[PDB]
């Protein structure tokens, strides 16, 4: 477990999924942003600062 | 003496050619015995609806009679050198090759002109050849793999040339007169269209001589001026299910739109289908087989057969599986099997990429082993690219490909494409086509 | 023809699940704690739906209809009391339930382990919005410290007190989404028991000495149905001991006191059951580090199957370990006396001493006495 | 000395007290089902029958007498063979994926 | 498969003794 | 084709289509309360609290 997954072919795994982990975590922070309106990042994008 | 010593050696395929245009290429080793024959152009994608079947039947009758040679006198003369002639006719080449002695290689060839050139076609024996594809396809009725492969060829390729079966419904084969197929011996069996391909104790100027002394008489003249052109096909990817469940096994195979004969991608991609690999109940390798599907075929006793194949036409071909296994076993492979390719397109390791470029290198080099596969590749390559391409070449293009190569070919080839699933037998677990539609791409990718 | 039994659905679920179920025959009574809790569940269950007949959940009517019950109810003060103390022997058996996991390696099957933590936390919060409904002193006090806890909570910490709150401090909206969130969570505890079952019957229930009791089995029906019958008598027993003859034998006595928002009880603490924990965030002085010790305390259950090392299932086999286990369990004892005692020295030393104990067992001196274990055996 | 200790541990722990040979109280994972599975005939019977009369002491609360105690030395290894090669097995599985 | 022509019984009349070959990774195989 | 660029850029994976949806509702948020609010003022014109706040 410590080594099992300590491996070559398992860092190149985790390369190959590195691009849609990273953009599937900005799915994930752009959803909450969204639902719980978060003002602090949400004054930041034009067009929608206007809501508030 | 290493393996690219070795590649290096590989006696070359001289090509030549011929005022006609039959390109004449052979390929001298070392051996006493020598593989000639011609490979047409013609088969089933050339042939309309009302007359598909034709070239079946012109390969039927090519050694039953010919003008200067009466008939059995041929089957006489042929069996009296040991040659083992024999032909077959695809979708796309139809070849005849003698298989005999170098020493025999004159009468050889004069055998093939006189095939390929002058043909009886007699009425009579037009007549009982009629009876005989009849009976054939009653035997390719009970050959399971053939008619799912020709499900799938009609699935796939639907509407068009390419969906025709090489035999032909047996409706045509019922009507098919001498005129029809004189036409066709008229207008597809042409000298530009045509390779006199030998290989073995063969001397290229021997070949060309022979050639030339021979087949002088080709044409390449298309009557008034009716010239068959190539017609590009379409894949549709559709399903068909010929559910009959008295049948004891169900034969799947699911294919998509895979590259043509020219398309470098074959490269890639067949490294890719080598990573699948094939299995069969009989095999031994069992739970350790380095195939993730193949070991998990094993441990679960999941199948009886399965193959991946890569059927390539000139403009477009079919590329997937076909496995053969029980009832309550097609949907799991079609869950596991799906599983692998959707993982071969989103996470492809050095590990396994390597195997396959093994698996490929291997491939490639034994079936290049003895005089007559060897004269299948001339045959095949100067019709199919233009040219034989040497090995160092086919190990160039595969030294090419890596884990990047073949996750972003698969993606292309594979990721988000409609299939064209073809099942047979007890197909009641088969997974509806939107199952299988959704099951061609991944959630978490 | 086919038997009922084995045949009608529901009837096969029935047989399956505690008529045919085969069971090993040496299952010590430590197992029949199970059954007690689904036992106490159901009769909680009633009580409390006899209880939710005659409460209001007004702020003004809440206490005084407490009273209702117990004075004016043709036979009120036998449910109330009955309920309140049902409550305690629930959690006397949901702790004997988890060290008897801890105890015979019963945490490997993982999936019921994580099921039974789940069911544990929900327990946890039922019985903790239960204790507010009878709007006491202590009921208010409680909840307003309970839910202040929370303000530590980084960034959405005001926030979210603000919002459990429906307000700015435990008043009518509180009272009123407590009791129905006490009123839904225990069918949300019997659809997880369920399952928890379901994960349990895919592998059987784990004999004592650890071994796979497959050789050994016996049908449910005839012995393990007598068998938790008389435990449920007994555990019967000692509940109308306590209902009948001191009903407020485990309870604060400042809890038959209208809860005044402008007066403190001299001394603030929760239930016996939750004071283990509460003792754990006095020990932690930051006041975010009492809220991760509180909820670590608790999940700690969750790393058991990974912090196992030896190389048997079991404890019966492991003296060592049987030490450290009970080492661990008059920690817990220990932390329960201290939690109901006042913040001051020496009792400040003690608890703080007692939950570094509790951590150092559950994660370092167990999984260190295993390996020491293996050596011992040869393996 | 260590030997000894070990011996006053194999007394304390409690198995030798039913009959049961060290080899039967390990638990049963992956590797030790597959270890078990591999065992010869007699030795799987001699293990079942160990197993259940433990499984019937343990029951009714009793130890057999002091005269039919596993010993020290009596107390062979017969999965530890198996198991060992199972372990190597899997080790070198791990080792081809990683 | 069955077989109701001549041709297709062509060649199933064995001629040498029957040799059983199966591999590790090609199917089993007999003539 | 606009459409075939659109789906060969931004659709075929589907954590660029969960992306996509997100973005898209983070906009069409703002913009269909913006349309329907402005929708609704117009027909109540002068009927309602913020068409009268001026004179109070
Ligand atoms: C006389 C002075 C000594 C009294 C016994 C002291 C003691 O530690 O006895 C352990 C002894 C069991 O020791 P063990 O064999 O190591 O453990 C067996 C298991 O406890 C399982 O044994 P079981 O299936 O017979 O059930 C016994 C269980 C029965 O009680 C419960 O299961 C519930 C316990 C909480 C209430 O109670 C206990 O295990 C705890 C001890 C209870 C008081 C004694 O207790 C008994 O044999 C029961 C005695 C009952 C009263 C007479
Ligand atoms: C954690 C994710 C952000 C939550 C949050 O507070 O978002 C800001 C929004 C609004 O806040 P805001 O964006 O106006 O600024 C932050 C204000 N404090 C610091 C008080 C939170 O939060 C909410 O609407 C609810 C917060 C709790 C969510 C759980
Ligand atoms: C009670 C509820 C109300 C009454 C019922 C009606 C409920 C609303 C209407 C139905 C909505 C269904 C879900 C929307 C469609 C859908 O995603 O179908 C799955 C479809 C079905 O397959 P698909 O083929 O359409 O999409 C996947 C394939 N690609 C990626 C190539 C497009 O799958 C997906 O959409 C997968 C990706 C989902 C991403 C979600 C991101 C969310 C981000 C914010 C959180
Ligand atoms: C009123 C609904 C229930 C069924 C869900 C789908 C099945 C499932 O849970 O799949 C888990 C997934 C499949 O893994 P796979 O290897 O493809 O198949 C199993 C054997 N290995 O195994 C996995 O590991 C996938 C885990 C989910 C990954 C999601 C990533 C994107 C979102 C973040
Ligand atoms: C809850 C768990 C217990 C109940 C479910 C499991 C037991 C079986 C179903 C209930 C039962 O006792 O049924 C008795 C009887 C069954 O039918 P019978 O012909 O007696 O036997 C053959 C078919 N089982 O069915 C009858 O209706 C018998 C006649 C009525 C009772 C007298
Ligand atoms: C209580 C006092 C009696 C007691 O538990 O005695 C110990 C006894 C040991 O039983 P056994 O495992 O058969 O002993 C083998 C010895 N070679 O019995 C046991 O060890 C069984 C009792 C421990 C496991 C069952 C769960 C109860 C644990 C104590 C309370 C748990 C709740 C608080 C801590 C969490
Ligand atoms: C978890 C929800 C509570 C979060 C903690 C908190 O303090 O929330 C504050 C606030 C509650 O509502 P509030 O804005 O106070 O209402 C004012 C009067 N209408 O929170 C909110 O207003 C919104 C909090 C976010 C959760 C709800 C909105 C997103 C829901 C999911 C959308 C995507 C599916
Ligand atoms: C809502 C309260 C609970 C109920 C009604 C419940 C119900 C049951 C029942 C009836 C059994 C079978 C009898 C037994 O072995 O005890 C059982 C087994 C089990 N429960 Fe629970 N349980 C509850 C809470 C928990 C908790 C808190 C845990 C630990 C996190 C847990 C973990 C287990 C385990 C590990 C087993 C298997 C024990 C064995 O096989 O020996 N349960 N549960
Ligand atoms: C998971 C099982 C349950 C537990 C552990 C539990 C726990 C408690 C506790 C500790 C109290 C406080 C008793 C007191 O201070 O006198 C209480 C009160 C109450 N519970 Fe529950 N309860 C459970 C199930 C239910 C259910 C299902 C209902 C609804 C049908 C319910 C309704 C009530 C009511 C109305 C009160 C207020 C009466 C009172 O406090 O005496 N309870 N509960």
């Amino acid at each position: 477990m410590l080594s099992r997954f300590l491996g070559p072919r398992y860092r190149e795994l985790a390369r190959n999924w590195i691009p849609t982990a990273s953009m599937w975590g900005a799915v994930g922070a752009v959803g909450l942003v969204w639902a719980t309106d978060w003002r602090l990042i949400l004054d930041w994008v034009p067009y929608i600062n206007g809501k508030f | 003496a290493t393996y690219a010593q070795a590649l290096q050696s590989v006696p070359e395929t001289q090509v030549s050619q011929l005022d006609n245009g039959l390109r004449v290429a052979s390929e001298q080793s070392s051996q006493p015995t020598c593989t000639v024959g011609v490979w047409i152009d013609a088969g089933s994608r050339y042939e309309n609806e009302k007359n598909n079947g034709a070239g079946y039947f012109v390969e039927h009758l090519a050694f039953k009679g010919t003008k200067n040679r009466p008939g059995s006198a041929l089957e006489k003369e042929v069996e009296s050198m040991g040659a083992h002639l024999n032909a077959y006719s695809t979708r796309e080449h139809t070849a005849y090759y003698i298989k005999a002695l170098s020493k025999d290689l004159p009468k050889a060839v004069e055998l093939l002109a006189d095939i390929v050139q002058n043909c009886s076609l007699e009425d009579s024996q037009i007549e009982k050849e009629r009876d005989v594809i009849l009976q054939e396809l009653q035997e390719n009725d009970s050959s399971m793999r053939d008619v799912v492969f020709d499900y799938l060829h009609a699935t796939a390729f639907q509407g068009t040339p390419l969906a025709q079966s090489v035999e032909g419904p047996s409706e045509n084969v019922r009507k098919l007169s001498r005129a029809d197929l004189t036409e066709y011996v008229s207008q597809h069996y042409k000298a530009p269209r045509m390779v006199l391909a030998a290989a073995g104790g063969v001397e290229h100027r021997q070949l060309l001589d022979l050639a030339q002394k021979h087949f002088s008489s080709l044409s390449g003249t298309y009557v008034e001026d009716a010239v068959p052109a190539f017609t590009p096909c379409r894949f549709t990817g559709s399903e068909i299910r010929h559910r009959d469940d008295a049948l004891p096994l169900a034969h799947v195979a699911i294919a998509v739109e895979g590259p043509g004969w020219a398309n470098p991608d074959n490269v890639p991609l067949q490294v890719a289908n080598a990573i699948i690999g094939h299995y069969d109940s009989t095999y031994g390798g069992g739970t350790h087989m380095s195939s993730t599907l193949a070991s998990v075929a094993a441990t679960r006793k999941l199948c009886q057969s399965f193959q991946t194949f890569n059927i390539c036409y000139a403009e477009t071909g079919l590329l997937g599986a076909h496995f053969v296994c029980d009832n309550m076993s097609i949907d799991d492979m079609m869950f596991f099997l799906q599983g692998q390719w959707m993982r071969l397109c989103t996470s492809a390791t050095e590990s396994e990429v390597v195997r396959g470029k093994n698996i490929l290198r291997n491939a490639l080099v034994s079936h290049l082993d003895g005089t007559t596969p060897v004269c299948e590749d001339i045959g095949r390559s100067l019709l199919t690219y233009g040219r034989r391409i040497p090995l160092a070449e086919w190990e160039s293009r595969i030294a090419e490909v890596d884990a990047s190569v073949v996750r972003e070919v698969c993606s292309k080839y594979f990721y988000d494409q409609c299939p064209a699933v073809a099942g047979l037998g007890p197909i009641e677990q088969l997974p509806d086509y939107n199952r299988i539609r959704s099951g061609m791409f991944w959630l978490r990718f | 023809m086919t038997n009922i039994r084995k045949s009608h659905p529901l009837m096969k679920i029935i047989n399956n699940a505690f008529i045919d179920l085969p069971a090993p025959s040496n299952i010590s009574s430590w197992w029949n704690f199970g059954s007690l809790l689904g036992i106490c569940l159901i009769l909680q269950i009633l009580t409390g739906l006899f209880l939710a007949m005659h409460y209001t959940s007004d702020t003004t009517t809440a206490f005084s209809s407490v009273t209702h019950i117990c004075r004016d109810v043709n036979y009120g003060w036998v449910i109330r009391y009955l309920h309140a103390n049902g409550a305690s022997m629930f959690f006397i058996c949901l702790f004997i339930h988890v060290g008897r996991g801890l105890y015979y390696g019963s945490y490997m099957f993982l999936e019921t382990w994580n099921i039974g933590v789940v069911l544990l936390f929900t327990v946890m919060a039922t019985a903790f919005m239960g204790y507010v409904l009878p709007w006491g002193q202590m009921s208010f006090w409680g909840a307003t410290v309970i839910t202040n806890l929370l303000s530590a909570i980084p960034y959405i910490g005001t926030d979210l007190v603000e919002w459990i709150w429906g307000g700015f401090s435990v008043d009518k909206a509180t009272l009123t989404r407590f009791f129905a969130f006490h009123f839904i969570l225990p069918f949300i505890i019997t659809a997880l028991a369920a399952v928890h079952l379901l994960f349990l019957h895919e592998t059987g229930s784990n004999n004592p000495t650890g071994i796979s009791s497959d050789m050994d089995k016996i049908p449910f029906h005839p012995y393990y149905t007598i068998k938790d019958i008389l435990g449920a008598l007994f555990m019967m027993l000692i509940l109308l001991i306590l209902v009948l003859f001191s009903p407020d034998l485990l309870g604060d006595p400042d809890n038959y006191t209208p809860a005044n928002p402008l007066n403190t009880p001299p001394h603030i603490k929760p239930e016996w059951y939750f004071l283990f924990a509460y003792a754990i965030l006095r020990s932690i002085p930051n006041k975010l580090g009492g809220v991760l010790a509180l909820v670590a305390s608790i999940l700690i259950l969750i790393l058991m199957p990974m912090l196992h090392t030896s190389k048997q299932r079991s404890m019966m086999f492991r003296p060592l370990s049987q030490c450290l286990f009970w080492m661990l369990v008059a920690d817990l004892i220990t932390l329960t006396w201290i939690g109901g005692q006042p913040v001051e020295h020496p009792f400040i030393i003690i608890g703080q001493l007692a939950s570094i104990l509790y951590f150092l067992i559950i994660l370092v001196l167990m999984p260190i006495t295993s390996i020491i274990e293996n050596n011992l055996l040869k393996w | 000395w260590l030997e000894g200790i070990r011996k006053w541990y194999y007394n304390a722990a409690g198995f030798n007290k039913l009959g049961l040979m060290r080899d039967d109280t390990i638990y049963e994972d992956d590797d030790v089902k597959e270890a078990i599975r591999r065992l010869p005939e007699n030795l799987y019977n001699d293990r079942v029958f160990r197993i259940k009369r433990a499984l019937d002491l343990t029951m009714r609360q009793q130890i057999l007498p002091k005269e039919q105690w596993t010993k020290y030395e009596e107390d062979k290894f017969y999965l530890e063979p198996y198991l060992k090669e199972v372990i190597r097995e899997r080790k070198e599985r791990e080792e081809w994926a990683k | 498969r069955s077989f109701l022509c001549r041709e297709s019984l062509s060649g199933q009349a064995a001629g040498r003794p029957l040799v059983a070959s199966v591999g590790l990774n090609v199917p089993a195989s007999v003539r | 084709t606009l459409t075939a660029r659109l789906y060969s850029l931004l659709f075929r994976r589907t954590s660029t289509f969960a992306l996509t949806i997100a973005v898209g509702a983070l906009f069409f948020e703002r913009a269909f309360d913006q349309g329907a609010d402005a929708i609704y003022e117009h027909i109540n014109q002068g009927k309602l609290w913020k068409h009268i706040k001026h004179k109070y």
